[PDB]
RNA sequence: UGGAGAGUUUGAUCCUGGCUCAGGACGAACGCUGGCGGCGUGCUUAACACAUGCAAGUCGAACGGAAAGGUCUCUUCGGAGAUACUCGAGUGGCGAACGGGUGAGUAACACGUGGGUGAUCUGCCCUGCACUUCGGGAUAAGCCUGGGAAACUGGGUCUAAUACCGGAUAGGACCACGGGAUGCAUGUCUUGUGGUGGAAAGCGCUUUAGCGGUGUGGGAUGAGCCCGCGGCCUAUCAGCUUGUUGGUGGGGUGACGGCCUACCAAGGCGACGACGGGUAGCCGGCCUGAGAGGGUGUCCGGCCACACUGGGACUGAGAUACGGCCCAGACUCCUACGGGAGGCAGCAGUGGGGAAUAUUGCACAAUGGGCGCAAGCCUGAUGCAGCGACGCCGCGUG
RNA sequence: GCUCGUAGGUGGUUUGUCGCGUUGUUCGUGAAAUCUCACGGCUUAACUGUGAGCGUGCGGGCGAUACGGGCAGACUAGAGU
């Protein structure tokens, strides 16, 4: 995931698709994986929803098509790139998470999202 | 009764009768008959005439334009048929 | 099953009851099949009124009255007449 | 609620009625395939076997006497017209 | 047996013609004031969401067993004994489809009305004709284990039945052939002939304690289905339909029917308004009006539709199946993250909205309903009580 | 603005038939409460019980053809040639 990438929103804030604007975590950081924070803009939303089109938001990546290594030598790979819109205190703005999430959120300290998720892999 | 009682007599029901002209007959054993009636207006009190349309069963389809027919109403023989042919009176001129 | 039941149609402190024949699966104060009398439990002894022949017909056809209608039928003697018991009147 | 017993009796009824109905269906299709085969010899006894099974089911109450009569008439006319 | 007018155009007049008023009514609210009793009425807005308690259980005179009661029982001196009334739980039977709630949806044979059912079903009720006759296999419960945080569940034994299955015989099951009457065309009601077949169950008894079940005739009751007539606005909605219209052969239904299916015809609906849009539960009823009419569907009564939203099946005589089940969605909650539970448009009550509408009360004393042979049990139906001048009536404040 | 004309509404005199409209009687139905007459009971009324009206209608049978109407005819006045 880099700038101009589009992701599917995995919560119920009303936004459907967001476009990555900046990968936070340092100057000229290139790729955002699972557990990384993203500044993004809402490119689509449910009509008459809480979040509108064009709002600049902050989100955390929870699913990636690209497979990611784990310290024990195993890998995990999803079928889509998905993110969750969060508050400044790392809590999701939505009330529930759709679909599974990666276990790296535990080590990135996203306990609220981890608890809300249907499944952690 | 040392055996089964057959039944008690009852008066059989009487079905309505109407007379009308045959309007459409190309129906493959069915005919379409126009019926008319008069009902007094609820408010103005004038007598007015209204024409209806019913579908009548014709086992042997012999009826043309006109062909006045008296109809007696039956069970639901079809989806939209509730009448059967009784007899042909005052054939088409 | 057909039952003969008391129907109350009085005011709050005047519980007047009507001896009526009604279906069992109906409310108490409902449209009975046929009313065959009444009963006022506010006179000195009581006020009892029974047709005594429509009740007989219903009893012979299968109608089954409740406990108070049964007591009233026994009082009026129509139940005794239907069942063949000797005393046809005990008012 | 005291309806768990009702639910258990219900499911017992589903299994019983479904089994008898499926057996009756199999007998009916056996008679039907005999009818199209047109042996006209073992179909005569298959008709009686199907009638016995179907009115036994009707007596058991799993079906109605009207349905039993309809099916028996249908299978009889089926044997008849060939 | 019941019909009021007044003001207001002008320098003054008569018409036409608007606008306003005097009257009544309400499931009412507000302002002020405020004693009581009789009877009624009280979420009209958010079919918005709900903490909590009660709203459907019963039968030991169907059955296996004994958790408790008093118990004769051995006796522990605090433990024993189903054989005994009695009965936890369990099998089985019935009820649970009634009763209670809302008016959301619905312009519809939903409702009111009158016909048809030769197109029909129908437990418990009544009652005519007869039976109530033989065998088999497992299981609940209990016991021994296992899994799961729970919700729940597996393996092994084990005991019945008015539980289940298999039997002998029984015409309103069928087929073919006929007789006898009927018309309203398919037909209708009853016997005969030959070929087919279809159930029952036992239990209790102070010895006339009583209950039962089925094979079917006929009533009573409830309901399924069709038809004519009547009850909104809109054409700045003019063309609608293809299982649609009909027929044939099958399938399906308790029952007729494109209800479903395969084939054939091209038909069916529309200016008397289809199709489309807006609105709405219908009626008996209620208000006003001399009446015709205009408004309205609240108490109550009849019906219909719905039960968080949407869809579906089963049991059963009978299911929108509120307090039954399966699935999809949203919401709420528990969790060990693997998984589970839930629906006050029942009574009472809470949160929120609104100008605004009530107790988490009593009792089955009477009526109705359900379970037995009963005695008896349940019933927020019901009978009441509590709050409000909320409405009618009546009496006082001499 | 005028005219024509589709459906529709409406229609001269006279005869016969039907009796659909019309009208009469009878039967069934038109639930109860509530609306009214007359009574009865809460000290009265409100409230409630009873008898009769209401339920304007509908279905069935049995009477009439005076008018409208269906059918079968006839006339010339309408109208047309
Ligand atoms: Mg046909
Ligand atoms: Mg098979
Ligand atoms: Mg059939
Ligand atoms: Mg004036
Ligand atoms: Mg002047
Ligand atoms: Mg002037
Ligand atoms: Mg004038
Ligand atoms: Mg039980
Ligand atoms: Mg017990
Ligand atoms: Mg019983
Ligand atoms: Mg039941
Ligand atoms: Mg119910
Ligand atoms: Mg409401
Ligand atoms: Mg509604
Ligand atoms: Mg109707
Ligand atoms: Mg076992
Ligand atoms: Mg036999
Ligand atoms: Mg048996
Ligand atoms: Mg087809
Ligand atoms: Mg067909
Ligand atoms: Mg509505
Ligand atoms: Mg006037
Ligand atoms: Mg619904
Ligand atoms: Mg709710
Ligand atoms: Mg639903
Ligand atoms: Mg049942
Ligand atoms: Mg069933
Ligand atoms: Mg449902
Ligand atoms: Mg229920
Ligand atoms: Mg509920
Ligand atoms: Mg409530
Ligand atoms: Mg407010
Ligand atoms: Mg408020
Ligand atoms: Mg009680
Ligand atoms: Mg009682
Ligand atoms: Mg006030
Ligand atoms: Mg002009
Ligand atoms: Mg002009
Ligand atoms: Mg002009
Ligand atoms: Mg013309
Ligand atoms: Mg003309
Ligand atoms: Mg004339
Ligand atoms: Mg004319
Ligand atoms: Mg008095
Ligand atoms: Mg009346
Ligand atoms: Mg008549
Ligand atoms: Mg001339």
């Amino acid at each position: 995931i880099q700038q101009e990438s589009r992701l599917k929103v995995a919560d119920n804030t009303g936004a459907k698709e967001i476009l990555c604007i900046r990968v936070l975590g340092g100057s000229s950081r290139r790729y955002a994986g699972i557990g990384d924070v993203i500044v993004a803009t809402v490119k689509d939303a449910i009509p008459g929803g809480n979040v509108k089109r064009g709002d600049v938001v902050k989100a955390v990546v929870v699913r990636t098509v690209k497979e990611r290594r784990r310290p024990d030598g195993s890998y995990i790979k999803f079928d889509e790139n998905a993110a969750v819109i969060i508050k400044p205190d790392n809590d999701p703005r939505g009330t529930r998470i759709f679909g599974p999430v990666g276990r790296e959120l535990r080590e990135k300290r996203f306990m609220k999202i981890i608890s809300l998720a249907p499944e952690v892999l | 009764g040392p055996k089964h009682t057959p039944r008690t007599p009852k008066p059989r029901g009487r079905r309505k009768t109407r007379i009308g002209y045959v309007v459409s007959d190309k129906m493959q054993k069915t005919i379409v008959v126009e019926l008319e009636d008069r009902m007094r207006h609820p408010l103005y009190g004038k007598i007015i005439r209204t024409t209806k349309k019913v579908k009548a069963h014709d086992e042997d389809s012999v009826a043309g334009i006109g062909d006045r027919v008296s109809l007696m109403e039956t069970r639901p023989l079809s989806a939209t048929k509730r009448w059967r042919l009784v007899e042909i009176l005052e054939k088409a001129k | 099953a057909v039952k003969i039941k008391l129907t109350r149609l009085g005011k709050i402190r005047n519980p007047q009851y009507r001896v009526a024949v009604a279906d069992a699966r109906t409310r108490r104060d409902g449209r009975a099949i046929e009313v065959i009398g009444r009963y006022h439990p506010k006179e000195e002894p009581s006020l009892i009124e029974i047709n005594s022949e429509r009740a007989q017909y219903w009893l012979s056809v299968g109608a089954q009255p409740t406990e108070p209608v049964l007591k009233l039928l026994k009082i009026t003697g129509d139940w005794q007449k239907f069942k063949g018991l000797p005393g046809a009147q005990g008012r | 609620k005291s309806q768990q017993k009702r639910n258990r009796t219900n499911e017992r009824a589903r299994l019983r009625n479904k089994a008898v109905k499926s057996s009756l269906r199999t007998a009916v299709r056996a008679f039907r395939e005999a009818a199209h085969a047109g042996d006209k010899a073992k179909a005569a006894e298959l008709l009686a076997s199907t009638n016995r099974k179907l009115d036994k089911a009707a007596s058991k109450g799993v079906i109605h006497k009207n349905q039993a009569a309809n099916k028996k008439s249908a299978l009889a006319q089926a044997l008849n017209k060939l």
